[PDB]
């Protein structure tokens, strides 16, 4: 009933995995070593949406492990909840793609992908009825970027009737830690675009600002960083896990969400967030929820929604709440803001609710915005690329992994007409 | 898996292997014996029980040096097959170490090297320890490099090199040597890290308050910044660089490929106490002229790329700050054609520093390896030194003698032009 | 329902703020923590009006705390009171305006300022019905002047329907304690004349005279002054946050006591006011009240009424008192004192009363006289103005800001134009 | 934040500085090694842990009066790198201080406060401690104030100058010096306060019945001063003075910029008992000519503004009372375009007294700084010695073998000329 099967690839997207199944684990009262230990009968209901169950009153995520390099898939399996996870889903590569996407796309991305493709056959044939994929990795690098778009392509060809869903970290020019991050962005972007159902875009400067202005943290780690986007994640499929009073599953909140095929690239947002000593100061109420989310500074993409207009907005919201007083502040948002919502879909927020809230809370939100600001995003990667491109800096690597420069322009240019496409809608 | 294998040539090659296979000990927790009461296998084999071996070869045409190291403290660390000597020097000569006297010892040295690399599963690729000046370290280098780079073919090369100072030079044949090394170095090295004497030397005084520094100061400092780069490799931390990965950002053109080496902080025990050596403060310090390895103006050069690699108590965040103050720093100029230039490597691993050195301990180091134009700098003056002495054919009859052609001289010098044009050509900005 | 937004700005405007905080909270019985401790249902009823209620039976100040030195804010937060306010409240700079106006007006407070405008359009947002904001200030300095000034007009042109309240203190040559006092003070003048709807003239000698003369208080402290504000502060919104007889709040004050847009300059006055010794000698009757409020020694102003003529004078009484009283000592009042008060306004006082007296008291009143003798107070500032502008003495330090000698000639004007209306209507 | 870096110029700015140090270290509890078992980060870099370094740099062209410093009690206090010392002084030749000596040490001065500015978050500005009479402290002095006017732009500096005596002079050049130096002094510094060792030592004989006073106890009670204006940064109380606040008070044209300060009470253990030191006093005491830090007469001046700076156990209506008696009283007049000449700074901590000073403890003490236009008169004596030299042209060759040329004389003297002249206008009434 309704199996989402989890992806990793690369780093990055091991790391968020890795934290997000932390989160689900508690949520669905997971322990370290796969068994139920929870309290409410709720928590086990839905427990096949995201675990296995093995032998012996245990749960194993239907999740799979992919990197280039052994050393990431060694930290996952030492770290808290590390042997949750079945052996035999990690599958990892020994020489790593070196921030090369040609790489991770065409070269040892091809040689490794065929156990991948194989291991997740199985996981789909195990579940009785799988809904789709979730994907998490980042778009500079080459393992995440390459490899993972390729397990994308080839993860559609086999499944084209099931739901595609990335949680994709972009690169950010202020938080700019790679050379040729532009190239790999460029490449994988343009294959997302025809693959991909939805697309989170997930930008770690967003982040940095979220837990600097808004969390009040000194000192945040990747860690940190990485909890925002696992809690977001958890928020999208809520209403699958759980009882509710109005529901929306991950095909729901795509057809509500997205009008036109390519226009897939949501922003996303997480609500309540506050200091440890700025919470005593405030109110545990929907209408602060509300005004928590739809912010700019609440955003988990680098993209001003002041800079654009919203083509539709879905919101989640999670704890026991009032359906009018929902309704009322979503209108009022809408009513209020009208000039920042396209003025041809009326109506521009779906709403869901999910009766659980998340541990420690009361009540929580988890906002997905279709914004056509998020041009800006793709924009700046577009000029970077540009800056490089023009000179040939760079190439070489690349064409000695078989790529030709006819490719780039290739991707360049789709990306420029996806651009496009956004302000057309924007006007 | 993962390992590095290193190739040490001649007396400056030697002793700078000394050095760091002094520190790799320290590092790892190996004693002078091989026994240690995981990641040091990246430079060591374990053989039986007890006993780790260098994955190390060390070269020398004549016996001096290496026998030092046969006689001395890590006689037991090292096998005697892995330290090869001939009879006769190559005499400052560099046909003598390339012909002439390299023709006995080449092979038996390749034969060693394919039976070390057969032992290693996961082979990362050399690093190679030599001197520009000197007869073995230009002739015999180059000619291994070629050899090396025929039998393994698409393996990474990295050489370390003693290049010849403007006026600190200890030898008149000097710019022969290096002319002719640089010709083979630009077809058969992936990325050759230029080191000069003086440079340390002044560091050494100013940084350190030494008085008299000697060949054991500069050679103990250069081993840190191998250190660095092998640490990604060694140890684990937040962000981590490849060789493969360091290669891809720091080289935009294949002939482009000699990032200069900056290390920060460099400080005594007692000057360190009162400094507040904060990352912001050690990256600024990285782009600073008077720190550099090389003898050069970065103020009059542009970068191209800079590898960043922070090692110890270091978070990301305040790296990314500092990254974006070095933007903001109008004298730090990079060409138009790269907008963001920063690779950065983060490694949990404090720098481990060497009883009785003239480094103070720190709780983060930091190794800069930056390509910028400036360097050709260098190769301007080597050339102005050589096309003097040719102008004249002075000493040219010995090479001559021991079987090079006059032929090759001019060629070297044609290729060096080309090099010093092709650098800057990517300097101009569009 | 009639909810009020208090904004401090400055040194002075801070800490007479943070007293006047600190009695209200004891009058509506809030603790140093938030929660209300009081015995009374009164108490709780009209909370609303001053403090938005947080999670977990908690109050929190509608307060809005601006500098542009971190000093005052880190002073405030450290005083008996300071944890009650809302951390994301303290909006300040880490520079200072070193007693320069044009620093505060158009420089760094210019920088400042959108912060504090976010913060209050929040702060507007939580309330269902805000009537209006009171501003606490001094018209000597730089950031209270110049910044609060800006702020002032900043809030005007997005609320041009609400009441708009400054209790500022002003420069006196006696009690002179800067140089550029005058030119701060004319250019304040002047912004304030436009855009406040009311504003109290609060005078740091008068209140010393009050201290020294009428308390015995033979070493007062600025807290000691600042204490006198406050009671006066609280004096006027006493109507909006209990019952009562007869019931006037700020809008109902100001139409009564308003004739022409630009008169509206109160000179403040608060009774009882007894020394510790002289307390046993006295009557505790409305008849003494009278007699207090009207002398012209316990005006916070230092103008002479006998000098000029009282255009209206409002009069606010708590305590339980006899309606009838109240209007026979007022009648005495105006009959008795004919040649003080204008004879083409018939019936000069207007009266309130509140049922619940300040606590320590009784009954007590709060006096609120629109004077023409004001003028002496804008006279004397205008000839120190003119006495230092004559030379260009320290106009250099404006112009290195960006202001322009005109502005100066300016203002000057603006205020000798009020100086003369005020006189106009005295004849 | 609000760090406030000093510099310390030539023998007197060294000497002086070292008192204030000896001062502030006190006042923060900081031990001669930099330990103390916060506001003090005002005057203090912190590293690591149980350290703390004064924003200071020390500089002189000679190395004895620095190499004290190295040698002495304070020796661990500073790090190394801040005390910078040439070989040769400037001989008493402000060309020597400003060109020949000065532009071999100029660079790195600058370099090394650059490093010390970039520690700091919140810069208030400089406080610049050097003499108007040596070389050094003029010519080096007016060339570093050159370059980090250049350099910072609108910083606000502070220079605290040991300006000549009318009778008591200490050397024969003092003259040519001081004339120089002001005429740079005028354009790149934002306020300063001229002191005579005169009247200092007057002050100590006078009032704290000392038969001998020696340098030691002027630079004491100097300090004192500059503490009085920097405790309003490193402390708090009822009413506070920043820098920019002051400068905006005290400072009516952009010119005239010298104030005089002057400090009460100054005082004997065994004098201060018998003594009722009240605000009224001190406050009154403060505007009599015999308590001046410049010798020359108020009382033939007029006075344009007035901050008075109170600390230790004030309270501000006192201090207002004692300002209406000045007010009243004929003998201080201020001009008539200063309706209010009062800037009043007030701060909760006592004077703190050095053990071993002259000064004896006080509950309560006050630093004035005033604009007067009396202070011309040391100009116009200065002026006049100057005059008298010039007409023989006596000495100028030395000045003009270092590179200095004639004509520069003239213009200094001209622009002095032009500043005594813009002091007396302001002076006269409308
Ligand atoms: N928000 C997060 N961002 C991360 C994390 N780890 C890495 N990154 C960011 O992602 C980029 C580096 O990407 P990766 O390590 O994932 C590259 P990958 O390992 O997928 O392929 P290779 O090219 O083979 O290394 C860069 O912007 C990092 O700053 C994380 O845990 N959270
Ligand atoms: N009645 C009171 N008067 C005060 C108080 N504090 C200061 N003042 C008076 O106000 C004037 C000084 O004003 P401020 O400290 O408020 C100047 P502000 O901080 O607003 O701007 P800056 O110029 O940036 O300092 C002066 O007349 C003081 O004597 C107070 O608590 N009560
Ligand atoms: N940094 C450093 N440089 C060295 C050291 N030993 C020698 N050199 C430099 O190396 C150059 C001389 O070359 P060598 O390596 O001694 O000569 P070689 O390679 O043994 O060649 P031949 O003796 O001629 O066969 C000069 O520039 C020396 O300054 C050392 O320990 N450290
Ligand atoms: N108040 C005070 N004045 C001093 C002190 N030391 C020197 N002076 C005065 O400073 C002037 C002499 O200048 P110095 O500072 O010694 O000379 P310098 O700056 O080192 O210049 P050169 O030695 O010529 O390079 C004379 O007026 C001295 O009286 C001191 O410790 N305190
Ligand atoms: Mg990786
Ligand atoms: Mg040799
Ligand atoms: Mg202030
Ligand atoms: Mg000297």
């Amino acid at each position: 009933m309704r199996e989402i099967v989890h992806i990793q690839a690369g780093q990055c997207g091991n790391q968020i995995g890795a934290k997000f199944w932390e989160v689900i684990s508690d949520e669905h009262g997971i322990d370290p070593t796969g068994s139920y230990h929870g309290d409410s009968d709720l928590q086990l209901e839905r427990i096949n949406v995201y675990y296995n169950e093995a032998a012996g009153n245990k749960y194993v995520p239907r999740a799979i492990l992919v990197d280039l390099e052994p050393g990431t898939m060694d930290s996952v399996r030492s770290g808290p909840f590390g042997q949750i996870f079945r052996p035999d889903n990690f599958v990892f590569g020994q020489s790593g793609a070196g921030n090369n996407w040609a790489k991770g796309h065409y070269t040892e991305g091809a040689e490794l992908v065929d156990s991948v493709l194989d291991v997740v056959r199985k996981e789909s044939e195990s579940c009785d009825c799988l809904q789709g994929f979730q994907l998490t990795h980042s778009l500079g690098g080459g393992t995440g970027s390459g490899m993972g778009t390729l397990l994308i392509s080839k993860i559609r060809e086999e499944y084209p009737d099931r739901i595609m869903n990335t949680f994709s970290v972009v690169p950010s020019p202020k938080v700019s830690d790679t050379v040729v991050e532009p190239y790999n962005a460029t490449l994988s972007v343009h294959q997302l675009v025809e693959n991909t159902d939805e697309t989170y875009c997930i930008d770690n400067e967003a982040l940095y600002d979220i837990c600097f202005r808004t969390l009040k943290l000194t000192t945040p780690t990747y860690g940190d960083l990485n909890h925002l986007v696992s809690a977001t994640m958890s928020g999208v499929t809520t209403c699958l896990r759980f009882p509710g009073q109005l529901n929306a599953d991950l095909r729901k909140l795509a057809v509500n969400m997205v009008p036109f095929p390519r226009l897939h690239f949501f922003m996303p947002g997480f609500a309540p967030l506050t200091s440890r000593g700025s919470q005593q100061y405030r109110a545990l109420t929907v209408p602060e929820l509300t005004q928590q989310m739809f912010d700019a500074k609440n955003m988990m993409a680098a993209c001003d929604p002041r800079h654009g207009r919203y083509l539709t907005v879905a919101a989640v919201f999670r704890g026991r709440m009032s359906m009018k007083e929902v309704d009322e502040q979503m209108l009022n948002v809408q009513n209020k803001n009208s000039s920042y919502f396209v003025e041809w879909i009326p109506n521009n927020v779906k709403t869901a609710v999910c009766d659980i809230p998340p541990r420690g809370l009361k009540m929580s939100a988890t906002f997905i915005g279709n914004s056509t600001a998020i041009q800006e995003l793709f924009k700046r990667i577009s000029e970077q690329f540009t800056a490089m491109f023009r000179r040939k800096a760079f190439l070489h690597w690349y064409t000695g992994e078989g790529m030709d420069e006819m490719e780039f322009t290739e991707a360049e240019s789709n990306m420029n007409d996806l651009v496009s496409e956004y302000q057309q809608y924007q006007d | 898996m993962r390992e590095c294998i290193s190739i040490h040539v001649g007396q400056a090659g030697v002793q700078i292997g000394n050095a760091c296979w002094e520190l790799y000990c320290l590092e790892h927790g190996i004693q002078p014996d091989g026994q240690m009461p995981d990641s040091f296998n990246t430079f060591f084999s374990e053989t039986g029980a007890g006993k780790h071996v260098p994955r190390a070869v060390f070269v020398d045409l004549e016996p001096t040096v290496i026998d030092e190291v046969r006689t001395g403290t890590y006689r037991q660390l090292f096998h005697p097959e892995q330290l090869i000597t001939g009879k006769e020097d190559a005499a400052n000569n560099y046909a003598r170490g390339h012909y002439t006297i390299g023709k006995e010892i080449i092979d038996l040295v390749l034969d060693r090297i394919r039976k070390l690399a057969d032992q290693c599963t996961g082979l990362q690729g050399f690093l190679v320890f030599h001197s520009f000046g000197g007869g073995t370290g230009s002739g015999f280098t180059s000619l291994l490099m070629e050899r090396l780079s025929v039998d393994y073919g698409k393996k990474s090369k990295l050489e370390f090199s003693i290049y010849p100072a403007p006026q600190v030079s200890t030898a008149v044949v000097e710019p022969y040597n290096s002319i002719l090394t640089t010709h083979t170095t630009l077809e058969h090295s992936d990325c050759a890290f230029m080191v000069d004497n003086e440079a340390i030397y002044d560091i050494c005084r100013r940084n350190l308050d030494i008085e008299r520094p000697t060949y054991t100061n500069l050679n103990r400092l250069i081993s840190q910044i191998v250190s660095s780069i092998t640490a990604s490799l060694r140890f684990d931390g937040a962000l981590n660089v490849d060789l493969t990965e360091f290669q891809t950002n720091l080289v935009p053109y294949p002939r482009i490929h000699f990032p200069l080496a900056t290390y920060a902080p460099v400080i005594s025990a007692e000057k360190a106490y009162h400094e507040q050596l904060s990352v912001a403060e050690i990256t600024n310090a990285c782009f600073e002229p008077a720190n550099q390895m090389v003898k050069c103006d970065p103020r009059h050069g542009k970068y191209m790329a800079c590898c960043l690699l922070y090692r110890g108590d270091v978070v990301p965040k305040d790296v990314n700050a500092a990254i974006a103050t070095i933007k903001t720093k109008r004298s730090i100029q990079f060409v138009d054609w790269c907008p963001t230039g920063f690779k950065v490597g983060i490694n949990y691993q404090p720098p481990t520093v060497v009883p009785g050195g003239d480094l103070a301990k720190v709780q983060r180091a930091v190794c800069m390896l930056s390509n910028t134009t400036a360097i050709a700098e260098a190769w301007a003056r080597l050339d102005h030194k050589f096309d003097l002495m040719y102008a004249k054919r002075a000493f040219v009859h010995w090479y001559v003698g021991e079987g090079m052609e006059e032929g090759e001289f001019s060629e070297a010098r044609e290729d060096m032009a080309a090099l010093e044009k092709d650098y800057e050509e990517v300097g101009v900005d569009s």
